[PDB]
């Protein structure tokens, strides 16, 4: 659980704990979905699933554990502003009841078919997925 | 090995192979199919190997075996609760958050277990089982049953011989659901099962791969029915052993706590290979070991769990809606369709809690009503990306007769809705009070009831929305938004 999605020769991670490393080997990212994809030399081990469950296990890094959660359809919601974004349009954020507390972010939420999304959003006992599967793009060349 | 029995198979296959026959036939499809199955049953033995002994008589078992293994057998004892059966009952006080169960995955029955198990060279070659994790699994616990050295027998010994999902429904318990959307997905769920019984059953009579197998030697409906019961009603999510996806997982003495209302409060530790459990709630002495099963509607619940839970209030209710195709929006739609990520038509969901709609929903029907002059707003101009965003803000109104329209709609689709039931919410009432019923009878009465419940109120939440809008109509308020 490095925080960060390894496929193909691109990395996605959160952007707002990106390192200046990734914008060096910027390829494609997104402010509104605080997504960021940088290329990678080594070949990643994971696979994106082109799926639509619903419900799927994700790791909550303030517990060092999985869990296992029910969440909503790909859709934009309003999030409160923070440190680190100031409160604006997020789209592609999937909602669900869990623990999600600062330092959270980066855990990958997983299915029978693969990763869907990466955690994003926290607070209020509400915590927001960034959806990664609408990318077609991100495959192997 | 008698061949009548493939025949039997042979034929239930055929005739439920056909797509679905549509609308008012589907009860004869049923019966028929019934028909078929109930023949079937009497045809065989049914529990093909049956504990001489009763379900209490096993639960030391249970814990002697546990306790050998590292997984907590202490602070909780067996009781047969008489509102929901067999469950834990707390032996000391347990607070908030206390870790009172853990159990290592080397007790933990999974997929990657069953191809370890002798099923592996039929897994291997067959897709179906490939494919869902719980049927596979379902397989597996099916073999491990019959197997007197099996490492999970007295995990095995110890389940219930018989559920309360809809397969164990009678035909008066499935009349009571008539007139429902339930209905449609016990067919679907009845009709799937029999599909996999018939298809499993001729394969692993002519698979060579089988052989070895003991199910080869009696694979009954019952088995499989009580099997796919089980795996259906106490089955948890789980990473795979690489870490690489998840699987579905059936979790001994954790999955035979009932249900209550709250958050999940259970998690596999991988780093510790094990699954833990902290506290959903303050349970005293003497006071059951309740879980969250999930944030799942009544219908699931009864479908799959085998039970109807009271003040559930995350329920909801399909709900069909689509835009036809003699609209002359139909054109100029389609491209918020396409750039709002809500398909041409889909199933919507009423929600018991306030609010009652929610937000694809808000955005669907926002885009059913709304006038031509105000569908090029949000697709031209700087506030296009945010009208796109708040587009499911309820808050935020794109205009106020969509609003009107809108609601008008919602009150008409809900009276058609509750014209529709065969019955009424007062006879419900009248019948759950007066009579005595059965327990599936009681679950699928109620959950007709609820669902009446569920549409009265958001008939209720509409009309009041919409005299807001219409006193909001003789007021005036500057901000479109
Ligand atoms: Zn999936």
């Amino acid at each position: 659980q490095s925080g960060a999605i390894y496929v193909g020769n691109f990395r996605v991670v959160n952007r707002h704990l990106a390192t200046h490393n990734d914008w060096a080997n910027l390829v494609w990212e997104d402010s509104s979905r605080d997504l960021l994809v940088s290329s990678t030399t080594a070949q990643g081990c994971d696979t994106i699933a082109r799926c639509n469950c619903q419900t799927g296990v994700y790791y909550c890094n303030s517990r060092r554990k999985h869990y296992p959660v029910s969440f909503s359809k790909p859709s934009l919601i309003y999030v409160e502003a923070s440190e680190y974004y100031p409160a604006r349009y997020q789209s592609h954020l999937m909602l669900a009841q869990g623990h999600s507390e600062p330092g959270d972010a980066g855990g990958i939420l997983r299915c029978q078919h693969g990763v869907v999304g990466i955690v994003s959003t926290g607070g209020n006992g509400l915590v927001g997925f960034a959806d990664v599967r609408d990318l077609l793009w991100l495959d192997e060349e | 090995s008698p061949k009548e029995i493939l025949n039997l198979t042979s034929e239930l296959l055929q005739k439920c192979s056909s797509p679905a026959p549509g609308p008012g036939k589907e009860w004869e499809e049923y019966v028929q199919i019934r028909t078929l199955v109930e023949k079937i049953r009497k045809k065989q033995k049914g529990l093909s190997v049956t504990f001489d002994g009763k379900r209490e008589d096993y639960f030391p078992d249970l814990m002697k075996w546990a306790s050998e293994n590292g997984a907590s057998v202490e602070g909780f004892e067996m009781v047969n609760f008489k509102e929901e059966g067999f469950g834990l009952r707390a032996t000391r006080d347990i607070k908030a958050e206390e870790l009172f169960l853990w159990v290592p995955r080397k007790l933990l029955m999974t997929v990657e277990s069953a191809k370890n198990s002798v099923l592996g060279p039929l897994y291997s070659q067959d897709r179906i089982l490939q494919a869902m994790g719980n049927i596979a699994l379902a397989f597996h616990l099916l073999c491990e049953r019959a197997s007197p050295n099996s490492f999970w027998q007295p995990y095995i010994q110890t389940l219930p011989s018989e559920y309360d999902t809809p397969l164990y429904f009678e035909e008066d318990e499935v009349r009571y659901l008539q007139s429902t959307q339930a209905i449609h997905d016990v067919f679907s769920q009845y009709k799937n099962t029999a599909r996999q019984y018939a298809y499993f059953y001729k394969v692993i009579q002519t698979h060579p791969h089988a052989n070895k197998l003991p199910l080869k030697d009696s694979f009954t409906y019952e088995d499989y029915r009580w099997a796919v019961s089980s795996v259906m009603t106490r089955q948890n999510q789980i990473p795979t052993e690489d870490g690489s996806r998840v699987t579905l997982a059936l979790i001994p003495l954790w999955d035979m706590c009932n249900h209550t209302n709250g958050l999940i409060t259970t998690g596999y530790n991988l780093e510790d290979d094990r699954c833990e459990c902290v506290a959903l709630q303050d349970f005293r002495a003497g006071e059951q070991i309740y879980i969250f099963y999930g944030t799942r509607s009544n219908a699931e619940f009864v479908i799959h769990s085998g039970f109807f839970f009271d003040n559930n209030s995350h329920d909801r209710v399909k709900i069909k809606l689509g835009v036809s195709k003699s609209d002359r929006l139909y054109a100029m739609k389609a491209e918020v369709l396409a750039r709002a990520g809500i398909p041409t038509s889909s199933v919507f969901a009423l929600h018991f809690t306030e609010p009652p709609i929610s937000a694809q929903l808000l955005a669907f029907l926002r885009v059913f009503c709304m006038t031509e002059e105000e569908l090029k707003e949000h697709l031209l101009g700087d506030s296009a990306i945010d009208r796109i965003f708040t587009l499911g803000n309820s808050e935020f109104p794109v205009s106020w007769d969509n609003e009107v329209k809108l609601w008008t709609f919602l009150e008409d689709r809900a009276s058609l809705l509750l014209k529709t039931y065969k019955t009424t919410i007062e006879e419900d009432k009248s019948v759950l009070k007066n009579h005595d019923l059965s327990v599936r009878a009681k679950m699928a009465i109620k959950l007709r009831l609820g669902e009446k419940e569920i549409l009265e109120k958001a008939v209720k939440s509409a009309a009041v929305n919409r005299e807001y809008y219409r006193q909001q109509m003789e007021e005036k308020a500057p901000l479109p938004k």
